RNA sequence: UGAUUCAUGACUGGGGUGAAGUCGUAACAAGGUAACCGUAGGGGAACCUGCGGUUGGAUCA
RNA sequence: CCUGGACGAAGACUGACGCUCAGGUGCGAAAGCGUGGGGAGCAAACAGGAUUAGAUACCCUGGUAGUCCACGCCGUAAACGAUGUCGACUUGGAGGUUGUGCGCGUGGCUUCCGGAGCUAACGCGUUAAGUCGACCGCCUGGGGAGUACGGCCGCA
RNA sequence: CAGAAGAAGCACCGGCUAACUCCGUGCCAGCAGCCGCGGUAAUACGGAGGGUGCAAGCGUUAAUCGGAAUUACUGGGCGUAAAGCGCACGCAGGCGGUUUGUUAAGUCAGAUGUGAAAUCCCCGGGCUCAACCUGGGAACUGCAUCUGAUACUGGCAAGCUUGA
RNA sequence: GCUAGUAGGUGGGGUAACGGCUCACCUAGGCGACGAUCCCUAGCUGGUCUGAGAGGAUGACCAGCCACACUGGAACUGAGAC
RNA sequence: AAAAUGGCAA
């Protein structure tokens, strides 16, 4: 397959670019609480297709811009 | 890098004979064995826990003529061998050259033992060494060299031998003045006197 | 404390503060003594304890304990000094290292002879 | 009976007159085969203080479940302000103890033991914390009976 | 509010064994269910019965051997506000196998000898002694 | 032209330590006006007084 | 007159819609502050009289702010049960108060005592400081100091 | 080959802490990690005799971790010892009753790739021994991917009535 | 609180190569209490010391990686260097 | 009614 990462769209102001929301279930090293953290990644949407809430397949790709690397794959869900 | 005091006093102060001398005489002849040494030995104050865990890791150095570098590194290395780190640890001072020199009766005590083994008078496997140190293996052959054979302290510590209990472990063969390390010794073989676990108490302190 | 509470804010450890701090983490540091005289102990010990203030090499002025029976410092002489309160003396957190540099063993000493710069007879 | 003094102290009672001085003495009696008690005794005079503490102590003797000179299981034992732990070793170990904790484990027949002695290490209270700690000690042939199994099924 | 259900039954069964009550009784669930089968093959527990269909209730049925409780301690290990989750090498031992680690697998609810003779791992509910 | 950090500065604030100094005696007993909390005013000083609050107040024959 | 909450009975209805809560926001005794009123009694300050070695006090005679009202500010108290909120579980006894069913029950709240257990002890003890779970706040030797400095807030 | 010849010191001895007396000194001189010791019978100062511990070293100082469960994840507390915000509402966050299906994110199992060598550990081999050198293994608790498991947790869907 | 080549887009140029790498134009974004920005300190790792462990401390020697070469700056040559 | 004060030592 193609490794690909599902989150949920945060901003959609960018032309021909989202933010997108990567959330990662880790246990916390010492405390050994499983504790949610996000990371944040700058997405090519081609057609602008993608809207803020939105659940979306991104896929990592060559660098786009300074902060893209990732591109959209399918929109999930719609908000 | 050796005790070179007296040796009596060593054995009074552990209040039991350390077999320091040949045995030819009583100890009790030699010496006031029962009291401590010097001045206020004839007192005998009462020994703390501490004390008494010293006191029984010094008189195993003090039979074995190990000084405390040494006898840490034994310890270290019962512990760090599998099974029983006290019976490890007199299993290790049993196989020194020098202490099975002087059980093979080569030698008189295990300081003569230690000086026949440094002279390079001691063959292991027909091979000199002069090591005291020197880990003695099951099945290895310990003779004295051929040059001295006709040495006259190695005839008269083999006849003290005799008078001695024989090691079940070490087979020895007398005129020929060669021995065989068949086996390591069990703890029933040693002395029962010697409490180990006050020594690995110690260590652990 | 919670779990969630220690994953907000862990636990921290303590300052744990030099008691030393002239020395910076140095075995000894060599100084010159500005002066050398006596002060009284604290209670409810009385004694004239010889003391001398040292300017350091790395510039911090301390005071710094003589030790031993009798003394050849004075001011200007330089000396060694290393960590150790004296207990009955408030503000003196070294001692004058005895045989080192200007500062002399002590005289006719038997006993402890090396901590007090002695030469064996 | 193997019998070992733990602690002696002086303690003052104040009269009109002045301090009444007395001693307290702390002791311990085991068989080696797991029945171990601890006596305490006041007295005017030590000797007098340490008897009847071995009195007390011969009268006061419990029966713990020793597996070939070790503990069955780790075990928490709690008295006032003293928790112990102690944990079953292997033979050649040793007793890894504190002294007041020594003294019960040595004469109960304890010879291999890692302990650790948390709060406080009162004698008087750290004895008792212990000897609670052996009394709570389970036997796999008493887990047995207890859950109605067989001790090859436990 | 009520947030661990498991930690309930457990508090019933260490309470009602203090309280020296012959049978504890709680809101049923098909997990609740699943331990106290561990329990009753165990031998901690007697028995154990589900009654009602709308709202089921579980009856424990508590056990003295000589007039002591046969459960001399039983702790919730992972909880909601701590999930305890062990690799089937890591699988605890309570008073060095004297007493049993209740385990969830993929293949059910089960003691951790049980589940280390499947090789497998698990969410590590309660020890029980 | 700002910011920040370090050093230094007549004088000044409070803090600490040190003689068996000077003035009182505020607290601990009902401590001789129960103490204390917040606040306000006053007074060489400890403190005093008002307002509300607390018991971590003694007494009861 | 306008208005909040609690509780009980017997049904009907919704269908986990819940618990906790950093930051945030609101409320928050007394004293105090601002503007405008009011002012009997009481009473910081103040004055005089006593007491005393002194008496800037206690006691006495007076007495202003203040205490009162409207509105705004302040945001603190031993604001205490010196005990965070929510839920479950675990022997009893005597009361108070408030519902309700048929003398006997069954709910809400509350006082005292006490069992196990817990606690350093004192004590707590189904209204837990017992046995557990969820979430938050907080502690880490005594002084220096809840002070300095900086920030924020405040008319002060 | 010749000859015991050429080869032992340092700290400590009041308690903690193994090891005690005499003389000198007399809150002095001094000691001291802590508690403390010293004002005329000092096992605490200084010397000596004796002893204890180490030994080609021994002490002292500096420095790290330990002991310290004394920042407590393992593993602590908060009525009176330090500690419950004066009270409450509430967003973020944490956590959440019960049933079925579904998913398989967490979780679990296996496999694959990777996790340099050295080091550490185990079993061996080589220097007279040891230190040291060295063969093979184990370990590197991790990360990724693939294939499975589905109890628990999460997601999604439909419920249920006991919480609300 | 921070940021105007700033964040993204389009086109041209540039590079061994993707790319605000650069530039023109367009849009107004981007980052931040999961701590941005600023301040202070610091080469990183395999490891090392300590610890029963979990941790804590550390990064000398040996090996991997990075950075620097009187100080600041710059390019040239070259497969590779600023 | 009034009714203050008393070095640190061991
Ligand atoms: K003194
Ligand atoms: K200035
Ligand atoms: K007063
Ligand atoms: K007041
Ligand atoms: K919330
Ligand atoms: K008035
Ligand atoms: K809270
Ligand atoms: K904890
Ligand atoms: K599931
Ligand atoms: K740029
Ligand atoms: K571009
Ligand atoms: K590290
Ligand atoms: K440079
Ligand atoms: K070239
Ligand atoms: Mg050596
Ligand atoms: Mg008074
Ligand atoms: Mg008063
Ligand atoms: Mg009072
Ligand atoms: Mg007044
Ligand atoms: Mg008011
Ligand atoms: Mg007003
Ligand atoms: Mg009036
Ligand atoms: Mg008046
Ligand atoms: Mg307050
Ligand atoms: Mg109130
Ligand atoms: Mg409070
Ligand atoms: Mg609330
Ligand atoms: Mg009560
Ligand atoms: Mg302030
Ligand atoms: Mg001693
Ligand atoms: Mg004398
Ligand atoms: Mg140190
Ligand atoms: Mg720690
Ligand atoms: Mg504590
Ligand atoms: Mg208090
Ligand atoms: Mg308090
Ligand atoms: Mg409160
Ligand atoms: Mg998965
Ligand atoms: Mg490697
Ligand atoms: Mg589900
Ligand atoms: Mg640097
Ligand atoms: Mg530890
Ligand atoms: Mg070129």
């Amino acid at each position: 397959k193609i490794r690909t990462l599902q989150g949920r769209v945060v901003s959609d102001k960018m032309e021909k670019s989202i933010v997108v929301a990567i959330e990662r279930f880790v246990k916390h090293p010492i405390y050994g609480k499983f504790i949610k953290r996000t990371t944040k990644l700058h997405v090519h949407d081609e057609n602008n297709e993608c809207g803020i809430g939105d659940v979306v397949e991104i896929r990592e790709c060559r660098p786009l811009s300074k902060t893209k690397s990732w591109t959209l794959v399918r929109v999930v869900e719609k908000a | 890098a050796r005790y070179l005091g007296p040796k009596l006093k060593l054995s009074r102060r552990e209040g039991t004979d350390l077999f320091l001398k040949s045995g030819v005489r009583a100890i009790d002849t030699k010496c006031k064995i029962e009291q401590a040494p010097g001045q206020h030995g004839a007192r005998k104050p009462r020994l703390s826990d501490y004390g008494v865990q010293l006191r029984e890791k010094q008189k195993v150095r003090r039979i074995y003529g190990v000084l405390e570098r040494q006898f840490r590194n034994y310890y270290k290395e019962a512990a760090r061998l599998k099974g029983n780190t006290g019976e490890n640890l007199l299993a290790l001072l049993e196989g020194r050259l020098d202490n099975v020199v002087y059980r093979m009766g080569f030698g008189a005590t295990r300081a003569e033992a230690r000086q026949l083994v440094s002279h390079k008078a001691i063959m292991v496997n027909g091979r000199v060494v002069n090591i005291a140190s020197y880990q003695v293996s099951p099945n290895d052959v310990v003779s004295i060299r051929e040059k001295a054979k006709k040495q006259s302290r190695v005839k008269a510590a083999l006849e003290l031998a005799e008078q001695r209990e024989k090691p079940t472990w070490l087979e020895v063969d007398a005129g020929k003045m060669e021995g065989t390390f068949k086996r390591k010794p069990e703890r029933s073989d040693l002395s029962a006197d010697i409490n180990e676990h006050l020594i690995v108490e110690l260590y652990s302190k | 404390a919670t779990v969630n509470q220690l994953v907000r804010k862990p636990r921290a450890r303590k300052v744990a503060k030099s008691n030393v701090p002239a020395l910076e983490a140095c075995p000894q540091k060599r100084g010159v003594c500005t002066r050398v005289y006596t002060t009284t102990p604290k209670k409810p010990n009385s004694a004239l304890r010889k003391v001398c203030r040292v300017r350091l090499t790395n510039g911090f002025e301390v005071t710094s304990y003589i030790g031993g029976e009798g003394h050849n410092l004075q001011e200007h002489s330089v000396i060694l000094i290393r960590g150790g309160r004296v207990k009955d003396l408030p503000g003196v957190r070294y001692h004058t290292v005895r045989g080192a540099l200007d500062c002399s063993g002590v005289k006719d000493r038997k006993q402890a002879r090396s901590k007090y710069g002695v030469k064996r007879p | 009976l193997q019998e070992k003094l733990i602690a002696v102290n002086r303690v003052s009672k104040t009269v009109k007159g002045g301090r009444i001085f007395s001693f307290t003495a702390l002791t311990v009696v085991g068989d080696g085969n797991g029945r171990v008690g601890f006596g305490y005794g006041k007295a005017r005079e030590v000797p007098a203080a340490i008897q009847k503490a071995m009195e007390k102590a011969r009268r006061n003797m419990i029966n713990v479940a020793l597996n070939n000179g070790t503990l069955q299981h780790p075990v928490k034992g709690v008295h006032t302000g003293s928790r112990v732990f102690m944990q079953p070793a292997s033979e050649g170990t040793g007793i890894i103890a504190g002294g007041a904790m020594r003294a019960v484990l040595e004469v109960a027949g304890v010879h291999n033991v890692l302990a650790k002695a948390y709060g406080s290490t009162n004698p008087i209270n750290v004895v008792r914390a212990t000897i609670d700690g052996l009394e709570n000690m389970n036997s796999p042939e008493m887990v047995a009976a207890k859950r109605g199994k067989s001790v090859e099924e436990i | 509010s009520m947030q661990d259900p498991i930690a309930d039954m457990l508090t019933r069964i260490r309470n009602g064994q203090a309280a020296n009550k012959a049978a504890v009784t709680m809101p049923s669930s098909k997990l609740k269910v699943a331990i106290a089968n561990v329990l009753k093959e165990e031998g901690f527990i007697e028995d154990f019965k589900v009654e009602g269909d709308t709202k089921p209730e579980l009856e424990l049925t508590l056990k003295y051997f000589q007039g002591k409780a046969v459960v001399e301690s039983i702790q919730r290990v992972s909880r909601p506000g701590l999930r305890i989750y062990k690799r089937k090498d890591e699988l605890p031992k309570v008073m060095a196998g004297l007493g049993i680690a209740v385990v969830s697998t993929s293949k059910g609810v089960m003691t951790d000898r049980a589940a280390r003779q499947a090789g497998l791992g698990g969410e590590i509910i309660c020890y029980v002694a």
